[PDB]
RNA sequence: ACCAAACCGAUGCAAACUCCGAAUACCCAGAAGUGCCGAGCAUGGGAGACACACGGCGGGUGCUAACGUCCGUCGUGAAAAGGGAAACAACCCAGACCGCCAGCUAAGGUCCCAAAGUUGUGGUUAAGUGGUAAACGAUGUGGGAAGGCUUAGACAGCUA
RNA sequence: CCUAAAGAGUAACGGAGGAGUACGAAGGUGCGCUCAGACCGGUCGGAAAUCGGUCGCAGAGUAUAAAGGCAAAAGCGCGC
RNA sequence: CAACGGAUAAAAGGUACUCCGGGGAUAACAGGCUGAUACCGCCCAAGAGUUCAUAUCGACGGCGGUGUUUGGCACCUCGA
RNA sequence: GCUUGACGAUCAUAGAGCGUUGGAACCACCUGAUCCCUUCCCGAACUCAGAAGUGAAACGACGCAUCGCCGAUGGUAGUGUGGGGUCUCCCCAUGUGAGAGUAGGUCAUCGUCAAGC
């Protein structure tokens, strides 16, 4: 399901990284993390596109099998063509069983037809943010964080604090003492 | 139209338009948006022109953002006059637009809907655009 | 128009740099204000000029608190 | 030890820099050729004028 | 039940904003070789010139109009013939001491005008496109990666 | 000050502003000292006077535009 | 002596009654370059058309063509 | 080597914030204002004479990354030279190469002198 096939990378720089995206089709990338040094290698453009379109891509473990030797990784970045839209540079974090490790996860809302502030005031709702930033072990890394909002009036609002996590997951965000709004429900544009 | 309350300075020099927008290229705020494909310059009576046949079209519920700000403003020499003898008079503002910059943005609708409001906005622009939708990374 | 004026302009910057062999008198370097501090072996005039009082090499040294760019006279 | 530098482009209309890196090898003519020690300081002339330049080697 | 300083987070912009920050270009020193036998500097005799032009790059002005105009920095013309661009100061190649019914090349070319491949291999176009052009429109055609249905009978047509 | 292309210089009936003074102390030196603002408490003032405390550190000041500077303060006060 | 390297201590106008030396180094006419403007096409479609966007029109906006108006420039012609 | 003072080197990887701890010596608070000296008033600060009390305040030492500050590898932007295009902008060959962000670091490291072990 989530796995990637790599080849070690070596010849580096601006010229050499250009050619690999108009003459072979191929994408740079680096694996770093763990206690080992960084590790240049190439990936084909095919291959990280379908893997891509996948919902929970970069909150998942994926296994890289760089020449013929399997690690485990995580997506961490991502770097696209700003007009194109494509991806151009991948970078991924080991991981190891033991240390805490930060990642991206999306939302998942539901029941919104059946909210007390849809049906009962005619009110909208309105995903202020789509996915929260999230500092746990690799073992129980969350695809998704749910979101519920059946008991939700008109003009209230959502916070980071209301919603519940998985046991052992931390949302960073509300550990710096900043909560933050995630969605609500207002009256009708028209 | 949309223009600055006040600024420091009246005139400015023409300058150049140069880059791709590295900045300003994802959708932050809604699930899909309208981006520019090619490079170029947008006046505050295009995208006034433009918000009235997006928002026209939706016309229940539905919140749009903007994300284009007219702030250079540009000058005209009048008819019938030489060429120097200072700087001509301000006459409109206008916005600096590089390929891959995020204009309308659009949530609480299908994808349906979103994909032919923004058509019709697309038809009072003088560049290319296309439709894209909001991603994790 | 209402714009067409300016003044002449005032030759300041650096006039020695780092390794050059210096005079005592020598003009090191033409300021407004002290974007360089006078160091060892360095005199600052009324209007800010750095000007050398041994001879030897020019330094250019940043040091001290405050983040200060010294100018200074060394052993050639 | 030495290393064949032969001019196969014009000198006219090239930058002066251009001009005194074929100078200062001892090039004057189209197909003209010299014999000069492998320096670092002899590369350096050869590198800044290399599209004007055949090196046998 | 309207407005709201301020704060927190997200998100853009700046010739006269800057927490940052190149390449290059400029000073300085030490070295090898080359230099037409000199290059640098100083002092004297004689000047001319102080209407510049276009092309590339960085800019102001203009409408990022003009074979417009005003700067910076290169190249050519001026004051430079020869070959190429049909013709064509300023574009590309190349700098003419004189003679030869000798040879090799550059830019550009090789069916006839008109010197040299109706050369070889693999594809594309049917528009004389090539041999002028935008938003936008269209079952033109070549290639690639994937998807939705399908002998539990798919799509079109038809019988209800 | 920008144009001005990170040494200097650099044009336009290009874009923006100032000067044709002041001071016998507003100069010299020795000694000493730090601002604007916010909040709390306090008689008539009450958002803003003077007083006490905490925070703040330069968001003040600099005779006069703007730029560059200012803790050995170049800012402030006193004796000679 | 600000016309700020300051012609003299001391100085305004008219010429369609005019005159000489020159200049396409520089304007008016026509030509050229450009095409803001002008004119002519097209794109989108809120709307008008009893209903019905395109019979006929078409707001807010967009893309071209022609040299055709008003202009910009000053390349040719001031020994016509 | 251990502790405290004076003067430096270096200017945040060295700072801020929180917690614990130090009086044998030193230092600090402390008593008084006779005497030198001082306040546009006040022994608050400056100064003088020591010494009964305390480590409260201040200062020092030791912990913690919460804030701050440092920070790669890789990619991207820009760019000198030579050459191309559909030429208001880009591409190719060659040399160079950020800023931001990411993984991650940090509760400093030294020198001279004098007092006690
Ligand atoms: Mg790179
Ligand atoms: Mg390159
Ligand atoms: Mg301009
Ligand atoms: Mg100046
Ligand atoms: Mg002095
Ligand atoms: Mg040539
Ligand atoms: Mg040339
Ligand atoms: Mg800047
Ligand atoms: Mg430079
Ligand atoms: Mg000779
Ligand atoms: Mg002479
Ligand atoms: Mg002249
Ligand atoms: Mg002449
Ligand atoms: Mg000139
Ligand atoms: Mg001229
Ligand atoms: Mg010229
Ligand atoms: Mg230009
Ligand atoms: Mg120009
Ligand atoms: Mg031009
Ligand atoms: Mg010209
Ligand atoms: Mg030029
Ligand atoms: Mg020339
Ligand atoms: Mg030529
Ligand atoms: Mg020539
Ligand atoms: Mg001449
Ligand atoms: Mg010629
Ligand atoms: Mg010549
Ligand atoms: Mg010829
Ligand atoms: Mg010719
Ligand atoms: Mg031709
Ligand atoms: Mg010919
Ligand atoms: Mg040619
Ligand atoms: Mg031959
Ligand atoms: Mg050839
Ligand atoms: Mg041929
Ligand atoms: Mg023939
Ligand atoms: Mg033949
Ligand atoms: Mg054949
Ligand atoms: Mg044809
Ligand atoms: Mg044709
Ligand atoms: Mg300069
Ligand atoms: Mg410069
Ligand atoms: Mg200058
Ligand atoms: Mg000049
Ligand atoms: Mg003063
Ligand atoms: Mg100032
Ligand atoms: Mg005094
Ligand atoms: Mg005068
Ligand atoms: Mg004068
Ligand atoms: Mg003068
Ligand atoms: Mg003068
Ligand atoms: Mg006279
Ligand atoms: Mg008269
Ligand atoms: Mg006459
Ligand atoms: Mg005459
Ligand atoms: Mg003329
Ligand atoms: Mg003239
Ligand atoms: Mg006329
Ligand atoms: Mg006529
Ligand atoms: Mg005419
Ligand atoms: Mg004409
Ligand atoms: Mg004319
Ligand atoms: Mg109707
Ligand atoms: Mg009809
Ligand atoms: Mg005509
Ligand atoms: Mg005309
Ligand atoms: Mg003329
Ligand atoms: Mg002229
Ligand atoms: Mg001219
Ligand atoms: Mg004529
Ligand atoms: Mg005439
Ligand atoms: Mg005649
Ligand atoms: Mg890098
Ligand atoms: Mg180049
Ligand atoms: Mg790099
Ligand atoms: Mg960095
Ligand atoms: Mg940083």
């Amino acid at each position: 399901d989530f796995i990637l096939n790599a080849q070690v990378r070596s010849d580096l720089g601006k010229g050499a990284s250009r050619r690999l995206r108009r003459n072979a089709g191929l994408v740079p990338a680096v694996v770093y993390g763990g206690d080992k040094e960084p590790q240049s290698v190439t990936l084909e453009l095919r291959e990280i596109a379908k893997l891509l379109e996948n919902e929970a891509a970069f909150s998942h473990v994926i296994a890289l099998n760089v020449g013929g030797a399997k690690e485990t990784v995580l997506i961490k970045a991502l770097q696209r063509h700003p007009a194109k839209g494509f991806v151009m540079h991948a970078d991924f974090l080991r991981v190891v069983a033991d240390h805490k490790l930060t990642a991206h996860v999306p939302l998942h809302f539901i029941n919104e037809e059946v909210a007390v502030g849809v049906k009962q005031a005619g009110g909208e709702i309105s995903h202020t943010i789509s996915e929260v930033e999230v500092s746990c072990l690799p073992k129980d890394l969350p695809e998704f964080i749910e979101v519920d909002m059946a008991k939700v009036e008109l003009g209230q609002i959502v916070h980071l604090s209301d919603l519940k996590a998985p046991k052992g997951v931390e949302l960073v965000q509300l550990a710096h003492g900043n909560d933050l709004a995630v969605a609500n429900i207002h009256a009708s544009r028209v | 139209m949309l223009q600055p309350k006040r600024t420091k300075f009246r005139k400015q020099m023409t300058g150049h338009n140069r880059g791709l927008a590295h900045r300003g290229s994802k959708v932050s705020f809604g699930e899909y948006a309208l981006k520019a494909t090619s490079r170029g310059r947008l006046t505050a009576r295009q995208i006034e022109s433009a918000r009235r046949a997006l928002t026209r079209h939706v016309k229940r519920g539905g919140k749009i953002w903007i994300r284009v700000f007219p702030d250079k403003p540009v000058t005209k020499k009048p008819l019938e006059v030489r060429m120097g003898k200072g700087k001509g008079g301000v006459e409109y503002w206008v916005a600096q637009i590089q390929p891959g910059k995020v204009l309308y943005e659009i949530e609480g609708v299908s994808e349906e809907l979103a994909r032919e409001a923004f058509a019709l906005a697309a038809a009072k622009l003088p560049l290319a655009t296309s439709f894209v939708k909001r991603t994790v990374m | 128009t209402r714009n067409g004026r300016d003044s002449e302009s005032k030759r300041l910057g650096v006039k020695l740099f780092g390794g050059q062999a210096v005079k005592a008198g020598n003009i090191l370097v033409r300021q407004r204000g002290t974007k360089f501090h006078a160091g060892y072996g360095v005199g600052l005039g009324k209007d800010h000029t750095l000007f050398a009082k041994v001879d030897g090499v020019v330094k250019f040294e940043t040091k001290g608190a405050f983040g200060r760019k010294y100018v200074s006279i060394v052993a050639a | 030890a030495t290393v064949k530098v032969t001019l196969v482009k014009s000198l006219n209309g090239r930058l002066a820099n251009h001009k005194a890196c074929v100078k200062g090898l001892g090039l004057r003519r189209i197909n003209h050729t010299v014999e000069v020690q492998d320096t670092p300081e002899n590369r350096g002339m050869i590198n800044k004028a290399y599209y004007l330049l055949r090196v046998e080697g």
